[PDB]
């Protein structure tokens, strides 16, 4: 059976666009020469076309182990957090965490943050990438960073927040050190890191405390915004697949030959550089 | 059984190695007791189980890990090599020590790779690693893969730049630079502790070498001259990792263990307490 893999829109690591009128991908190279390879991908009913960071790195690991895949996108449009049920005891994972769990997808390839929390009932393949968490502001405002009495002083004349149903959220709520921010970030938080940074960008938003390799990314293009240039915590991506599946050890094996025999740095200096 | 036998490596500030205090005799506060079998001399297998005290980055971490996942612990110096290398398809090092079942646990500066995970299983990692370069201040280099070490005839005059041989630098260098690793051979260190004088008196341009050692040197040199690429440079990121047999049973709680230590900020008190310095480029 083909594996379903499910994926979230985060350039540089997937980027979404429509198909052509006849269901295929716009043939594109990088200004290197390089090819760029495209994959369809269902999400939210339509058929639509995926490619960057992570679809190159699927691309590798279906070719490497072989195997078959179907790419679709996170029906919810989240990550994943655990909530409790209302009026039960049952807790559930919403985004890409729940539909690994609930067998809608059988492998997580995106930009997902290794923790304690998902590592509890998923395995994670060793990061193919590290990074950290970086603060995303509009050239113009000036904040020291995570330390910064704006932050630590919250008011609502500024305005920070992160994605709701993510790392991030997960990271501020189960810190009791954190609790006056996350009172803040908890009624600010966005949909989507994109809705996000064009809030950043139409200065609704003042701070965006998000993934490094998208907002340092971000702000190489968008010239309009910037980050902080700091790491207040560091994190790394790994592949998600349910307990005891067939592929872990595999899949984990792949991911650091690749790191060794310079792929991801070849990915680097695709997307994120 | 909750009592383990487990291997460590000298290597500072992540292993540091002390003599028992003369006065007690015992191993002093901040230090856990470490055993290394010392020889007779170089003409036999005959030698002595010496009592030696451990303390450091990593120490500190495995003491973590046996009051989280609740297990005692017989640590020693692995004498046979060092991190790991198979010699003629036979392991030497901390991972000869997990794979041959003479410890059920590797704790020090062991860095996760393909070839030893499919003998062992590693831990998530708990520092980042990888391949990195130190120069100093004021010149101008991106990476390991950086133009002017690839191609170094390409540039009058051509960087002065090498590693300590022998290990998985220049193994990884040979792999994937072959005419990078041909020409920085000739400016092989005999040790860290050369490269950094000889980065420091213009005898040399650029040190290649494991991240996490850069970063630290960097960050205590004097007068702050040395200086390593930004972290998004680092080349083959990987990090330093626990390796434990193939299947054991300890894997799942102390990956569990390790990010909590990560998320909750032990982590980053351990990494201030021992890894952070007064420079910072
Ligand atoms: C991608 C290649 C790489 C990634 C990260 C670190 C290193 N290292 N370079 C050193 C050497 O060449 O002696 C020692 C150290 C490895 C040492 N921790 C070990 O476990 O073997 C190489």
């Amino acid at each position: 059976t083909r594996l379903k893999i499910v994926t979230i829109h985060q350039e540089p690591f997937v980027y979404v666009k429509p198909t052509m009128s006849d269901g295929t991908c716009k043939e594109e190279f990088t200004v290197n020469g390089d090819p760029v390879k495209k994959v369809i991908c269902t999400g939210p009913t339509v058929p639509q076309c995926c490619y960057g960071f992570c679809i190159d790195l699927l691309i590798k690991l279906a070719r490497t182990m072989n195997f078959t895949y179907e790419v679709h996108l996170v029906a919810d449009g989240k990550f994943g957090t655990q909530e409790r049920v209302n009026n039960s005891n049952k807790k559930e994972w919403n985004g890409m965490m729940g539909e690994l769990l609930s067998g809608q997808a059988d492998m997580i390839v995106a930009p997902l943050t290794i923790n304690n929390e998902r590592a509890q009932y998923i395995e994670f393949s060793k990061p193919f990438k590290y990074q950290g968490l970086t603060i995303l502001v509009k050239k113009g405002t000036r904040i020291t960073g995570i330390n910064d009495p704006r932050l630590r002083n919250p008011s609502d004349k500024f305005i920070y927040a992160t994605v709701k149903q993510s790392s991030v959220d997960i990271y501020f709520r189960r810190q009791v050190e954190l609790s006056t921010m996350y009172r803040h970030m908890e009624k600010h938080n966005y949909e989507s890191a994109a809705e996000a940074i064009q809030a950043v960008r139409d200065n609704k938003l003042h701070a965006f405390i998000w993934d490094s390799a998208v907002l340092e990314f971000e702000a190489s293009q968008k010239c309009d915004l910037v980050t902080t240039g700091e790491l207040f915590f560091r994190s790394g991506f790994g592949i998600g697949m349910r307990k005891d599946s067939p592929w872990k050890q595999n899949v984990s094996l792949s991911i650091l030959k690749s790191h060794e025999n310079g792929f991801m740095e070849d990915l680097d200096k695709t997307w994120v550089r | 059984d909750n009592h383990l036998s487990i291997v460590t490596l000298e290597e500072a500030p992540f292993v540091i190695v002390e003599d028992i205090d003369p006065l007690t005799e015992t191993c002093v506060r901040n230090t856990v007791p470490c055993r290394k079998f010392v020889k007779i001399n170089n003409s036999t297998n005959e030698g002595m189980n010496v009592k030696k005290c451990c303390k450091g980055f990593c120490i500190d971490i495995l003491k973590k890990l046996s009051r989280t996942v609740k297990f005692t612990y017989d640590l020693y110096l692995v004498t046979n090599g060092k991190h790991g290398k198979k010699v003629n398809n036979v392991w030497n090092g901390m991972i000869g020590e997990v794979v041959y079942q003479r410890a059920v646990m590797a704790v020090g500066s062991l860095t996760i790779n393909e070839e030893r995970s499919e003998v062992v299983d590693f831990s998530v990692p708990f520092v980042e690693t990888g391949i990195s370069v130190m120069v100093s201040r004021g010149t101008q280099v991106t990476g390991l893969s950086d133009k002017k070490f690839q191609r170094p005839h390409d540039y009058s005059p051509p960087f002065r730049f090498g590693t300590v041989p022998n290990g998985s630098t220049e193994r990884n260098i040979r792999n994937n630079y072959p005419y990078m690793h041909q020409y920085m051979t000739r400016f092989n260190q005999r040790g860290v502790e050369d490269a950094l004088v000889s980065l420091k008196t213009g005898k040399l341009d650029a040190f290649i070498y494991d991240a996490a050692v850069l970063n630290y040197k960097a960050g205590r040199d004097e007068g702050c001259k040395l200086v390593t690429i930004g972290s998004g440079y680092i080349f083959a990121t990987t990090g330093y990792g626990i390796a434990l047999q193939k299947g054991s049973p300890w894997k799942r709680q102390i990956d569990l263990a390790l990010l909590q230590f990560v998320g909750d900020g032990e982590m980053e008190e351990l990494e201030t307490l021992w890894l952070t310095g007064i420079c910072h480029n």
